């Protein structure tokens, strides 16, 4: 599976969650930030890896990094 | 130049092929 | 297909027959009471739940992930939340102490199975 | 068992027939013991009739077809010329469909009969498949060599294949 | 284990078949395997070498069989400038019966060996095809010894330690003694014992070798330091090579310079050249310590290497633990060295053709040196690939704290800045200078060009003897002191093969010299732009600093961050593979249109027509292409039909690299689903269905196999041309 | 949807494998029967040796040369693929039947074309 | 020179050697 690891940049702003077409991303109520949020990813058995979150991830450089792991049915996204 | 030595040839390549399946089931 | 691979059927109500469009394409006659829906994979799924939910109001809605031993699975929803907005319940997973800029080099990790971030 | 420097527990058996216990490099390992066994009964019938051509290419038995007595090397391109040795592949390929029945080479052996060998071809029927067994193979396997010292006797020395045996020698 | 990359964990779960490619291309990537550590791993890399050894054993005992079986090697012994030289005979079922008129040559219908390996083993003194027999079962005996070994040392109390492979101290020991060193002195071994006598016509075979000595007098009086009778006597002028007319016994001459007939070197010159090249490597490999104690400590060689000036960090200290520990640094040292030494000895096969009866057929001279140069560039490119595997996979900046190699990251901006000045002042200054002469040479008007004569190698030909040009300096003067310094050792005859305008030493040089060797760097410094680009930028550069996580050949990154279309290490080589090709092709479109001019005899061709592009395209490419593309008509066909056919082929070859290159993925991705769609819906073959699911091939794939294909069919198409081109002006 | 109707339900269940029940020996002799019988076709007419007599012979070692070489594929796809033993056509023994029907059955349809090439 | 040798092995090793390998490779896939 494709490890998506959320790093302490994550100033919970969300366009993970927004950006992500997979809800393998959720917000977590983190008591670290100013808002108070962190994103997590629990389901990253069904992580497509397709690094949508990466293009929307305003922090410094890339809160949230997709490392391309494991293929498995779902990660490879075949349709059949 | 004669056929013998290529019988002696093939029999001693069919000796390493056996070498070689050899060495290949075990790494 | 159905005998091996898992199915995705989006379950939903509505309001009024609406016309929206599937992720195989072209037009679906949207029942206006409650209808499913059997899809192929997750993201025909929730590109579809866009779909809708960019659209108008089309809320208490989630795919059963049909999986050919028979069960199902309640995925999107998962806690009656919307993903992006915060639930004091999901626990977070999936997190390190720092940025990457604290990251150990992979000639440390060389001939270990372990990850280059893991610290 | 046979082979005196310990080196003989192979994936053999010791009952199988034609057993002296001689593996040393171990092709018992990775081949599929009992098709080892029937190539070598096959190698051994078919070889051991090829070396009984080669032991009646006496005057007898010329129906006017050949007119070649005791050639033994060309006398194979002779009758690829002649033709018809393509139709004895047709003719031992119409055996081998009623022989062996599966026909694979490793994959799917048709190995129901305890014995590398085929319906029970035996009209005559006085042993049946005893230690005669045990005694069939040795039959086969100096049907084997000789066999080649017949066609190596083509091969350098060229004379002739019965002409070695009474005082003959290079 | 369980299925497949019976060793990856990660791959056997794929259903898709991405496991069988991956499982194929990761199979050799010994570092990343399930459980496989420093010991298992070399333990690994030490046996596959001696079953690669064994592969190029058996591969010369294939020459050596073919040639000793279906060439025509003595009946080329008999006429060496006559007949062409056979290579293995032909079985093919599809040559129908005109084809087998055009192959011919004698009873034989064989191939000609276009790879001048009958004139080295005429030169080593096989006259024989037994010799051949008994050479070729000599090889099959190694490659089993090779075989053995490697079988050997992976049964498991023969699998030797790690700390035998870390004795990185005594390698150089027996590398520079054992294997550089004594074989050389066993290759004079050889020379003085064959070579010169089955050159001057004893056949000293198996027998006589102890009986016969090759000097009259030998060793018993010749531990007395009297060496000078050993070169008393040299082969002067009248001789063949090969009979025993016109020829002295003395041994170790040190003429210098060629044959005046067979226009190759002296064997008494090779012999006494491995002989000290011998001895210096025996003397060299007495240079590191041991279980003796005599010699030196690497840490102590690198550690003392820190300069008081303080400019180059703080020292080496830091290199000896990141050669030991590494792999890819070592392996690049040695693709590095290795591929210099190719381009080193393809720069001397023709400039000094050491095999009698080369540069008389000018085929397989042109097939050697093109050989060697496209394998030079190959290597240099696996070094800088290596080099960068070293980088991310390899590297540590903690032991190597300000380290020479931290320092080199710490200005590889620099680096790269002024690698992309030099190549972007060549590209301006060949492009600018070649499109001005051709534009001009269009107007009507060949004089207006920018001719610059590259004054400077007609200087070090000046340095070299070369009294063509008029300068007159260190050896084209007769009386400075290098002239009268070796005026009776190798000079004079060495000036004959050097003022000679037939052979292929030190050419006549005109602008195209100037303006191809300014191409030429600017493919070297274009190529290294780009190795040590994502050699240095192999590790992290401001686009994403995460690239030393990801490892060597991940695909990208997404289009996040404006698009990350090849980020990785694996691009460096994966683009300057396309500029090795380029680059070697320059050298050799260069060297083998010098060598187009110089064997047809007209170089005022080249020097009139190459300092312009339609000079390449037209004098070169549309007219020598002529007798290739000519291989088979309507009206028949040759023995250039294969070469013809094979050109076309290769083209097939390369434009479908592009397929892959070009259009990329998400297209295709979406279209095997319009297969699979089809191929489940449809009846009769829904029964035959998949076990792997069809997926098509991931980006670092599609890219690897488009350049698979772009170097096939590139390098395909000029052996075609080369061979082609050269046995169809010629043979 | 279209082209599922009747016609095609009918015509499809009756073929060499859709239909209820044959020995899978006999169920592959069919498919033998035909595609042996066809495949001499486009090599007598089409071969390289079709100006000699052997414009008969080599179409039948020729086609017969295809379909050793298709049983081949029959028992790889047998052996990898249906591991279960559920004894019919989706089985390795009914599948290997069903390969040996080919075989059997194809070169009957080989020597069938080759002697029906007298007339 | 056994001028034969031709006619078996460039058959036995460019046509069914390319087949029976296909066997044993794509077999040792799922072995
Ligand atoms: C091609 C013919 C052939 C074949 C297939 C076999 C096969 C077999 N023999 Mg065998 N054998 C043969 C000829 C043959 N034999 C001949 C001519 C003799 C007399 C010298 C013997 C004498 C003999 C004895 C004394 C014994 C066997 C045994 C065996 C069995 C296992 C041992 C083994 O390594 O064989 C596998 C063989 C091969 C894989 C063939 C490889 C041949 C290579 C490629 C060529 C080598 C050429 C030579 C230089 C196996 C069933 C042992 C057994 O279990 O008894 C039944 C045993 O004890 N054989
Ligand atoms: C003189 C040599 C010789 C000897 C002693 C045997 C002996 C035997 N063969 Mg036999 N066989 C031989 C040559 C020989 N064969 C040849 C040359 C061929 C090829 C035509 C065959 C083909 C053959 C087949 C097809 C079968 C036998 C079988 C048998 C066994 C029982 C049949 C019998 O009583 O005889 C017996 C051990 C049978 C067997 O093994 O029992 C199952 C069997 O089915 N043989
Ligand atoms: C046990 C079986 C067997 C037997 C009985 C023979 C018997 C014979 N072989 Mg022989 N041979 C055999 C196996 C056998 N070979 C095998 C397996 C090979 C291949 C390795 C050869 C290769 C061979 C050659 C090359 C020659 C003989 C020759 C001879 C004859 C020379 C007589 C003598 O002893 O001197 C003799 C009839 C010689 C002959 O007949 O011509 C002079 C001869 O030149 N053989
Ligand atoms: C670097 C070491 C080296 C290498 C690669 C060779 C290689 C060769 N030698 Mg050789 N040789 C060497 C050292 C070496 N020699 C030394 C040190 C001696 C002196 C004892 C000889 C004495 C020698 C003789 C006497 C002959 C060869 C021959 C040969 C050739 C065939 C050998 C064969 O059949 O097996 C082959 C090219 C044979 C040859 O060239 O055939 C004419 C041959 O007759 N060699
Ligand atoms: C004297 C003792 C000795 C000798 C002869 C060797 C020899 C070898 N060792 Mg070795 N080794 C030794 C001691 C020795 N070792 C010791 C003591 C240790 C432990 C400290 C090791 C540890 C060791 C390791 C760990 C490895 C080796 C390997 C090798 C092989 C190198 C690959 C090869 O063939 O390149 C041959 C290279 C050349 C012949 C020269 C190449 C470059 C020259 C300059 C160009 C060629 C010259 C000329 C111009 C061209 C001639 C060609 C002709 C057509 C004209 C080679 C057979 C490696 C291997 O492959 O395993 C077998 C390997 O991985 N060794
Ligand atoms: C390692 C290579 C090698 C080997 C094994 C030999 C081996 C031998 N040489 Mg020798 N030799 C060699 C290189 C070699 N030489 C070189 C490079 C030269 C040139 C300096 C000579 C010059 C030479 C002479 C001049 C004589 C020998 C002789 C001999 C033989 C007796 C000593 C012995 C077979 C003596 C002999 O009888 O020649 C065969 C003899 O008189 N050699
Ligand atoms: C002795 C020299 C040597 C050695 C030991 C290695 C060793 C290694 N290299 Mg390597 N490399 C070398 C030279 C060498 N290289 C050179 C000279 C180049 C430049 C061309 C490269 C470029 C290179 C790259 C780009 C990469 C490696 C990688 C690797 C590692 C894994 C290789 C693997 O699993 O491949 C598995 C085996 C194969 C893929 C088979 C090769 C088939 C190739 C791709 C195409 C050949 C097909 C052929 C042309 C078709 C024939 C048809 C006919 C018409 C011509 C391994 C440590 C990889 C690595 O470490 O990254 C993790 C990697 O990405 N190397
Ligand atoms: C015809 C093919 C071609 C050409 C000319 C180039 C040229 C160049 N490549 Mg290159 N490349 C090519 C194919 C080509 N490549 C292919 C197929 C690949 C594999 C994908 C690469 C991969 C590659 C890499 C990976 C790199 C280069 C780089 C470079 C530059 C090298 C520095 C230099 O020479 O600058 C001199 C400049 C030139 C030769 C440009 C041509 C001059 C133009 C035509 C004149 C200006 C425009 C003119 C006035 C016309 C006006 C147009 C009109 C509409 C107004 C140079 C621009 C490197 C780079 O950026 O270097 C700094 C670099 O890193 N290339
Ligand atoms: C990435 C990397 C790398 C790389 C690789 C390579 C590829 C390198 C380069 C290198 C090279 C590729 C080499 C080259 C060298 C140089 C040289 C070496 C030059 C010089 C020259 C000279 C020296 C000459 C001169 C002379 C003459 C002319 C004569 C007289 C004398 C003399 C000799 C002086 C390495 C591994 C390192 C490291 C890691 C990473
Ligand atoms: C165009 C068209 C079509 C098509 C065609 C077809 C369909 C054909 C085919 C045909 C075929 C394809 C045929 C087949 C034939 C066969 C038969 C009818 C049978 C016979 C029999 C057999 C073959 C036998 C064999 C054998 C032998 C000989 C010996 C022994 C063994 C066996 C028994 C096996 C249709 C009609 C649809 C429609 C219209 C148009
Ligand atoms: S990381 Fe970037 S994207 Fe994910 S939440 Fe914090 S801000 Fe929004
Ligand atoms: S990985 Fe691809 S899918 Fe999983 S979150 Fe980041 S973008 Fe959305
Ligand atoms: S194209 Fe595919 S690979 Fe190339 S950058 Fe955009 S996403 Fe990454």
């Amino acid at each position: 599976a494709h490890t998506v690891k959320i790093y302490d940049n994550c100033i919970g702003c969300t366009q993970c969650v927004r950006a992500c077409p997979l809800d393998v991303l959720e917000m977590v109520p983190w008591d670290g930030c100013k808002a108070g949020q962190m994103a997590s990813a629990p389901r990253t058995e069904d992580c497509v890896g397709c690094k949508r979150c990466e293009t929307a991830c305003p922090t410094d450089f890339l809160s949230i990094r997709v490392y391309l792991g494991g293929e498995t049915t779902r990660s490879m996204g075949l349709a059949y | 130049i004669t056929d013998n030595q290529v019988f002696v040839a093939l029999i001693m390549a069919l000796v390493c092929g056996y070498l070689a399946v050899k060495l290949a089931k075990q790494l | 297909c159905a005998e091996t691979e898992e199915k995705y059927a989006m379950t939903w109500s509505s309001d009024q027959q609406h016309i929206f469009e599937m992720p195989t394409g072209g037009a679906a006659v949207m029942n206006s009471g409650d209808n499913l829906l059997y899809l192929a994979r997750k993201e025909q799924a929730l590109a579809l739940a866009t779909q809708l939910r960019t659209q108008f109001k089309i809320q208490d809605y989630k795919i059963y992930r049909i999986f050919p031993s028979g069960e199902v699975q309640y995925l999107h929803p998962k806690d009656g939340v919307l993903p992006y907005q915060v639930n004091k319940g999901r626990e977070q997973v999936g997190r390190v102490k720092s940025t990457i800029g604290k990251n150990v080099n992979p000639a440390q990790v060389k001939f270990t199975s372990k990850a280059t971030y893991d610290r | 068992p046979a082979l005196p420097f310990l080196s003989k527990p192979p994936n053999l058996s010791p009952d199988m027939p034609g057993y002296r216990g001689f593996d040393p490099l171990r092709f018992s390992d990775a081949f599929d013991v009992n098709w080892l066994q029937e190539g070598e009964i096959k190698n051994g019938r078919v070889a051991m009739l090829a070396c009984l051509h080669f032991f009646v290419t006496e005057f007898y038995q010329f129906p006017f077809f050949a007119g070649a007595p005791k050639l033994a090397g060309p006398a194979h391109d002779y009758f690829v010329k002649s033709g018809a040795m393509i139709q004895i592949l047709a003719f031992i390929g119409f055996l081998e469909f009623l022989l062996h029945r599966g026909k694979v080479l490793y994959s799917d052996m048709e190995w129901k009969g305890r014995k590398p060998g085929e319906l029970g071809f035996n009209p005559l029927n006085l042993p049946n498949d005893k230690a005669m067994r045990d005694r069939e193979v040795n039959n086969g396997r100096l049907a084997m060599l000789g066999f080649a010292g017949i066609i190596h006797g083509e091969f350098l020395n060229g004379k002739m294949p019965f002409e070695q045996i009474t005082n003959f020698q290079p | 284990a369980t299925k497949f990359p019976k060793f990856s964990q990660a791959l056997a779960s794929d259903p898709t078949t991405r496991r069988i490619w991956y499982g194929i291309a990761t199979a050799h990537d010994f570092e990343s395997h399930d459980g496989m550590t420093e010991e298992n791993l070399y333990q690994k890399i030490f046996a596959s070498h001696f079953g690669h050894l064994a592969i190029i054993f058996l591969w010369t005992s294939g020459n050596l069989f073919h040639v000793a079986w279906q060439g025509n090697f003595e009946q080329w012994v008999a006429n060496p400038l006559k007949t062409k030289p056979l290579a293995h005979a032909i079985w093919d079922p599809h040559f129908g019966q005109a084809a087998l008129k055009a192959f011919t040559r004698g009873d034989t219908v064989a191939n000609i060996s276009y790879s001048g390996v009958y004139h080295w083993w005429y030169t080593i003194g096989i006259r024989n095809n037994v010799e051949l027999y008994t050479g070729a079962l000599g090889l099959l005996v190694l490659s089993a010894v090779f075989l053995l070994a490697g079988w050997l040392h992976i049964q498991p109390k023969f699998k030797p330690s790690l700390s035998w492979f870390k004795n990185n101290e005594s390698r150089l020991n027996h590398h520079l003694a054992g294997l550089f060193g004594v074989s050389s002195l066993a290759w004079t071994g050889h020379l003085v014992h064959v070579a010169i006598p089955a050159s001057r016509g004893q056949h000293v075979g198996w027998d006589n070798f102890i009986m016969t000595p090759p000097h009259p007098a030998g060793l018993q009086p010749f531990f007395t330091g009297n060496w000078s009778v050993y070169a008393q006597s040299p082969d002067s002028m009248q001789h063949v090579f090969g009979t025993s007319q016109g020829a002295g016994t003395a041994i170790l001459t040190f003429l210098g310079g060629f044959h005046p007939q067979t226009q190759s070197l002296w064997l008494t010159d090779m012999a006494h050249h491995h002989l000290a090249i011998a001895v210096i490597f025996i003397v060299a490999g007495h240079m590191y310590r041991t279980n003796f104690g005599i010699g030196h400590n690497l840490k102590t060689i690198l550690e003392a290497h820190r300069p008081p000036s303080g400019r180059l960090g703080k020292g080496h200290i830091g290199i000896y633990q990141t050669l030991t520990n590494s792999l890819h640094f070592q392996l690049g040292l040695a693709l590095a060295s290795l591929s210099v030494v190719t381009s080193l000895v393809a720069q001397h096969m023709y400039a000094m053709p050491p095999y009698a009866y080369m540069a008389f057929d000018y085929v397989t001279q042109s097939a050697l040196y093109t050989h060697h140069q496209y394998i030079a560039g190959l290597l240099i490119v696996g070094a800088f690939a290596h080099g960068a595997i070293f980088f991310i996979r390899d590297y540590d900046p903690e032991q190597n704290q300000d380290n020479v190699l931290a320092r080199m990251l710490a200005h590889k901006e620099a680096v790269i800045s002024h690698l992309s000045w030099v190549s972007l002042f060549l590209g301006f200054h060949t492009l600018g200078l070649y499109v001005h002469n051709d534009v001009v040479v269009a107007f009507g008007n060949p004089e207006k060009q920018i001719l610059i004569e590259p004054i400077f190698a007609q200087w070090i030909q000046a340095t070299s003897g070369k009294m063509l040009y008029g300068f007159q300096v260190l050896l084209s003067s007769s009386t400075s002191n290098a002239s009268v310094a070796a005026q009776q050792l190798w000079l004079p005859g060495w000036l004959e093969a050097v003022n000679n305008e037939s052979n292929s030493l030190f050419l006549t040089i005109g602008p195209g010299d100037f303006l191809v060797h300014h191409a030429i760097a600017l493919g070297l410094h274009t190529t290294t732009l780009i190795l040590v680009k994502g050699a240095l930028d192999a590790r992290g550069s401001k686009l994403m600093p995460d690239k030393k996580d990801f490892g060597y050949s991940f695909p990208c990154d997404g289009p996040g961050r404006g698009g990350t279309c090849d980020i990785s290490a694996w691009d460096a080589f994966y683009l300057a593979m396309f500029w090795m090709l380029n680059t070697i092709g320059w050298v050799t479109f260069y060297w083998h249109w010098k060598h187009l001019s110089l064997w047809q005899g007209n170089v005022a061709q080249f020097n009139e027509s190459s300092t312009y592009l339609m000079g390449w395209l037209r004098d070169y490419l549309w007219l020598n292409s002529s007798p290739l593309i000519n291989g088979y008509n309507p009206y028949g066909m040759n023995s250039l039909a294969v070469w013809s056919w094979m050109f076309l082929f290769a083209h097939l070859v390369w434009a479908t690299g592009f397929m892959f290159l070009i259009s990329w993925r998400g297209y295709w991705q979406e279209l095997i689903e319009t297969l699979a769609w089809a191929h489940e819906r449809t009846p009769l073959a829904n029964l035959i269905r998949w076990k792997d699911k069809p997926v098509a091939l991931s980006i670092v794939q599609a890219r690897l196999v488009g350049l698979v294909h772009f170097t096939v069919g590139y390098i395909l198409t000029y052996a075609a041309f080369v061979i082609a081109s050269t046995a169809g002006k010629f043979s | 949807p279209i082209n599922s109707s009747s016609l095609t339900r009918a015509y499809l269940s009756q073929l060499p494998i859709y239909r209820r029940g044959v020995s899978p020996f006999l169920r592959g002799l069919e498919i033998g029967m035909a595609h042996g019988y066809f495949l001499i076709g486009p090599f007598v007419q089409l071969g390289p040796l079709r100006n000699t007599d052997i414009k008969y012979l080599a179409g039948l070692l020729s086609a017969i040369g295809l379909i050793v070489i298709l049983t081949l594929g029959m028992l790889l796809y047998g052996a990898v693929s249906f591991t279960n033993d559920s004894q019919d056509l989706e089985s390795v023994d009914g599948w290997r039947q069903l390969a040996s029907g080919f075989l059997l059955g194809a070169v009957g349809g080989a020597g069938f074309a080759y002697l029906l090439l007298t007339l | 020179s056994a001028s034969y040798l031709p006619s078996i092995l460039v058959p036995t090793v460019g046509l069914i050697l390319p087949f029976a390998s296909m066997a044993i490779l794509f077999i040792a896939i799922e072995k």
